[PDB]
DNA sequence: AGGATGTATATATCTGACACGTGCCTGGAGACTAGGGAGTAATCCCCTTGGCGGTTAAAACGCGGGGGACAGCGCGTACGTGCGTTTAAGCGGTGCTAGAGCTGTCTACGACCAATTGAGCGGCCTCGGCACCGGGATTCTCCAGGA
DNA sequence: TCCTGGAGAATCCCGGTGCCGAGGCCGCTCAATTGGTCGTAGACAGCTCTAGCACCGCTTAAACGCACGTACGCGCTGTCCCCCGCGTTTTAACCGCCAAGGGGATTACTCCCTAGTCTCCAGGCACGTGTCAGATATATACATCCT
């Protein structure tokens, strides 16, 4: 069973920007 | 056996000689409390009563008012240096505050 | 219900005493006991510490003084002491 | 028609509201937010009314004391309208 | 259903701290193996095989309700709105968020697009009203012009919408806390402003949609049943009542908890229907074949570990998986993506 | 713990309420990012007087806070109350 | 005359935490009046909490309840942890 | 008889039990005492004294020092923001300010 | 006339402490002032606590329970 | 010759003066003024040196709070330089 | 980029203050008893919550415009920097004695208990001080137009 | 360019009417008072040993004063944008009312735990003493501020 996988902002490919 | 005069009559106080010396002996204040704590807590509460009373009746009677409301208390304790100073990190329910425009918002 | 204590019956009579032709409402009365409740808290706390300070397992007259002293500002101070020493006086010689 | 000169009715409202000792913050709306605080630190939580008029008169006395301080600052800066560093810089020296 | 784990992704954390789990994940949506969701401060696009985030979008303060995409004539569009009223369409292949629609001054309680005409987008929110917009075409620079053409009134605070499978845009069904409505979506009448058209009876309705073309899926909380009735014998019941019974075609047995705000879903090639519980299961109805009928299989919270230590309780609000169930994907009240494939 | 709570009461201060309370403090002109400000610090301050009022009455093992919770509260942050049963 | 002081438990905790570093005259004064002034500050607040409780007892509820007033967030959370451990073990030996 | 156990050692704990039991006891706190109370209060101030010391020594640490001074623990208590509320309102002999130059007023 | 005693490089000193690059020259006698008010407010304390004790002498820990009456309490002498 | 331009020794003062713990003031005449004030409330008193050192640490250390607050209210007014104003409205947001 | 001033560092010295040991003794621990505290269960009625329906004040949105925030500039002065002269603070050493600290006695004041009673509190009820309000007086604001 | 008159909106003042809470009275009960005993806290005396005050001399670092130049305070000017004020529309607060039950507050009981006490000893403080971490002094390399 896969362990929880924490993604942080650094982690992203990209950002969505306004 | 005689009758009894109350402490209060002895010290020719109008607040509880004997329920203050009651309170300071269960507020856990000291292992032992002196015959004149009470009488000399009483008497100073009583004179604090008194300046505030004195000057919010006569912040009522300026509003033409024959009660005492909480805004008579704010203005007579706002309007007294000593009592503010005492009264500092105190906020009064339904007193409001003491009209107070700084000069330059005025009109030229 | 059960007996609850208030100074409501002693500030009216101080009342009374300065004003004589005035009244006060259930509101002004709560700040009043809240006030009285306040400031015994506070010449209170300063009378316990001054005796542990002093090493001392009694709140005497003087203990109430000197703590009216540090807390009450100068002139309210000054008449709080007389007041005091003078109900404390007649107390005695009763 | 009338077209009072910007700040008139910005003193006139000074005047009103430093007479009063009405609450201005309207009481449902306030409850509500009370209520949705408090949700964080426990559920199922009821309130006397007491509390939250307390809770209430508390607030309210706060936040005009910070727009005292606030004003006085900004008057300080050369200025009459109050700006966010106004309050930074209140609260900030209150120890906030 | 052969299902195994994929990705345990926690990605929307508040104040990016990877000890935040409390935050709940209310919606997810397949872009027509890419899925989008949302919760907290964040909506984020995920590829449920390799588990990368691919875009993140965070506006400060917002608590994402529903997201959805739409294929315009050429841009996969995805729309996210939340707590502020405010419907955010994104643009997540070029990068950025192209506009803001103000759409209610409450909290919109979730989104929903239909085959249509066009963009169309029915919002739900809590100032009890459904409105229906038409997003326009974007200009050359990235900007649209929305119009408003109709609003209905709801006597309670809808949760749900799922288009009529075979009028979607004639009439629509939505959920709501006082129960499940029929509104009448069709443009050729005048009339802006309308009320339910027809309110059906079997308390709030947190889970509706359909299962094929006729079936409709729908549930409620503290009922422990999930209804599946037909939507053609009901209108042909209607006549001119506003109130009626529905068709019922069977009841599938469910948790007995009354919590609620759990959402169902379908997968309609497979006959699938699809809904999480209060311990984090995947509650899994094969209704081909098809007193309270039995799930067909439940799919147990895997308990994963987190910090090195399992999460052994949480709560799965929302399920979906794509048309081929390839991929499903089932969202916790403890920002962790579950994907399974 | 409650699903799914809409934080979003705070926008009930509104910014006519702000506006009387700044007059009440003698405020003439106001910038439009003082109603925002107001609002984040009012959160704060209030966070910090409920959270002693709820511990107060957790520590009484009752499920209502009293208006001694909140008096108690305002005086351990300094903010001493008269008018409630001090 | 025997004048009582936090100065030989500090240098054990200094001992278990950094077990190469001294300490000097006025920091061990300062660590003294800190541990004297957090000493009061929770027995006063677990007094007015028995107090208005109308409780004669001052329990380690008090003092947990102290606490949580007092300190702030994690320092909090950690202070109860160590606390209710040592309870704990104090009640099972 | 039996051999004496102290306190302390049964709550696996430095900070002395029974002295802080009789300072509460001689302290007018309330009339009467538990037994846990001590036992809780000597581990948070255990706590609290560990929590300061181990920021201290690494002050201490980086200015190349084997011994605490007031300027070290000045420094740590102002470096964690928990500590410094927790002393907002206490002034530390000897312990200086931290450095902090305001950003217009460097060139 | 001690208070001038506080000699301007010392307030000087004192600011720089502080964080203050530039100082106007009427800074001086408002620092005198200020320290002043402060001096006379904790030595009112403090031999209110030393008249009290009926001793003659001001000591480290009637200052430092001023200090601590008036919210100011310190650290490193005692308490 | 060689002349720093005004600022340079302002800020070299100021890291310097952050760098250290020692009082500021000068012992003596800090005794002699606090004896003067303390004359006022009882005459022949007498001052352990402990008491006068804590008299000592508390007033620089109020001093040292108070300028920062007053240098924050100069920058505040779009100045470098603090004058008294700037003091006195710190002083008036303190509660003092 | 260099000159100059400061800072940083590098080492030797020495030294006094930390930290370790030993002896003593007072506070803590073990064991025990006794009674008031506080936990717990039952009961009851108050107060919290929740909903509904209508009325109206308040919020919200928008529109026009003026005045206030803010940048740019110019000037004059007041403060930073440096140098030289003067002052007095710091250090050390000595001497004196005021009074802070400790000890012993003895005794007067305060805790504790029991009996008696009336002061204060809950409850109940009546009327007048204040909330409200409709009309007139005044004072306050703002702009057009003449002197 | 300024002032004055006039209208216009706002607020204040005043007389009429009503309503509900302040203020007084009644009955009861428990908290304060009185009378008495006992024990120890502290008030006072006597003694002693620190340390706080005074004084004096020498060194040298800091303060003081003056010069001088330039960085900045601030006064003015212009621009533009954003907050105020006001009209209109939308919304939901608020009042009154009813209804239900959750839980606070009280009461009766009973086991537990903690205060108080006697006894015994070792944990911690005072004192004494050795040595090494850090302050001091002098010399050399690195940074950087202004020309």
């Amino acid at each position: 069973v896969p362990s929880v996988q924490f993604v942080g902002d650094d982690d992203v490919l990209s950002h969505i920007l306004d | 056996r005689a009758k009894a005069k109350t402490r209060s009559s002895r010290a020719g106080l109008q607040f509880p000689v004997g329920r203050v010396h009651r309170l300071l002996r269960k507020g856990n204040y000291a292992e032992r409390v002196g015959a004149g704590a009470p009488v000399y807590l009483a008497a100073v509460l009583e004179y604090l009563t008194a300046e505030i009373l004195e000057l919010a009746g006569n912040a009522a009677r300026d509003n033409k008012k024959t009660r005492i409301i909480p805004r008579h208390l704010q203005l007579a304790v706002r309007n007294d240096e000593e009592l503010n100073k005492l009264l500092g990190r105190v906020t009064i329910a339904q007193g409001g505050v003491l009209p107070n425009i700084q000069s330059v918002l005025l009109p030229k | 219900k059960t007996r609850k204590e208030s100074y409501a019956i002693y500030v009216y009579k101080v009342l009374k005493q300065v004003h004589p032709d005035t009244g006060i409402s259930s509101k002004a009365m709560s700040i009043m006991n809240s006030f009285v409740n306040d400031v015994f808290e506070r010449i209170a706390g300063e009378a316990s510490r001054l005796a542990h300070y002093n090493k001392r397992s009694t709140i005497t007259s003087r203990e109430i003084q000197t703590a009216v002293r540090l807390l009450l500002p100068g002139e309210l101070a000054k008449h709080a002491v007389s007041e005091g020493t003078k109900a404390v006086t007649k107390y005695t010689s009763a | 028609p009338h077209r009072y000169r910007p700040g008139t009715v910005a003193l006139r409202e000074i005047r009103r509201y430093q007479k009063s000792t009405e609450l201005l913050i309207r009481k449902l709306p306030f409850q509500r937010l009370v209520r949705e605080i408090a949700q964080d630190f426990k559920t199922d939580l009821r309130f006397q009314s007491s509390a939250v008029m307390a809770l209430q008169e508390a607030s309210e006395a706060y936040l005009v004391a910070l727009f005292e301080d606030t004003n006085l600052c900004a008057i300080h800066a050369k200025r009459v309208t109050i700006m966010p560093k106004d309050i930074q810089l209140a609260r900030r020296i209150r120890g906030e | 259903l052969h299902l195994e784990p994929l990705h345990f992704l926690q990605c929307h954390s508040r104040n990016n701290s990877p000890k935040d789990l409390e935050t709940q994940l209310w919606a997810c949506a397949f872009e027509p193996q890419t899925v989008a969701t949302c919760g907290g401060e964040a909506v984020c696009v995920i590829d449920c095989q390799t588990g990368l985030v691919l875009h993140k979008y965070k506006v400060p303060g917002e608590e994402f309700f529903s997201v959805a995409w739409t294929a315009l004539t050429r841009w996969n569009m995805l729309a996210a709105a939340g707590l502020r009223g405010m419907v955010r369409l994104l643009h997540v292949r070029a990068g950025f968020c192209c506009s803001v629609i103000r759409a209610h001054k409450k909290a919109i309680a979730t989104l929903c697009f239909s085959p249509t005409h066009e963009t169309h987008l029915f919002t739900a929110s809590y100032d009890k009203r459904i409105i229906l917009w038409d997003i326009g075409v974007p200009n050359h620079d990235y900007k649209f012009q929305a119009s408003q053409l109709l609003t209905l009134n709801c006597s309670s605070v809808p949760l749900r919408l799922c288009p009529v499978a075979t009028c979607p845009d004639s009439f629509l069904l939505a959920g709501c806390e006082g129960g499940c409505g029929c509104w009448d979506v069709r443009l050729d009448q005048p009339q802006k402003q309308r009320v339910c058209e027809v309110n059906f009876v079997f308390q709030r309705v947190d889970g509706l949609a359909f299962v094929n073309e006729d079936v409709v899926a729908s549930k409620g909380s503290g009922q422990g049943t999930i209804y599946l009735w037909s939507w053609s014998q009901t209108w042909a019941s209607r006549g001119s009542q506003s109130v009626l019974p529905v068709v019922i075609l069977a009841q599938l047995q469910w948790s007995p908890t009354s919590l609620a705000y759990f959402s169902l879903s379908t997968c309609p090639d497979k006959n699938l229907v699809l809904c999480g519980d209060e311990e984090g299961s995947v509650w899994i109805y094969d209704v081909e074949h098809l007193t309270l009928q039995p799930p067909t299989q439940i799919l147990k919270w895997p308990q994963p570990v987190a910090l090195g230590q399992p999460v052994t309780k949480t709560m799965v609000n929302t399920v979906v998986a794509n048309a081929a169930f390839t991929y499903l994907t089932a969202l916790t009240d403890s920002n962790i993506v579950s994907i399974w494939k | 713990r409650h699903r799914k709570v809409l934080r979003d009461n705070i926008q009930g201060i509104t910014k006519p309420a702000i506006r009387r309370l700044a007059r009440r403090g003698g405020v003439k002109r106001i910038s439009g990012l003082i109603y925002e400000e107001t609002r984040g610090v009012l959160k704060v301050f209030l966070e910090n007087v409920i959270r002693d009022a709820v511990t107060y009455t957790e520590h009484a093992k009752r499920k209502t806070v009293t208006a001694m919770d909140v008096v108690y509260a305002l005086k351990r942050q300094g903010r001493t109350l008269y008018g409630f049963g001090g």
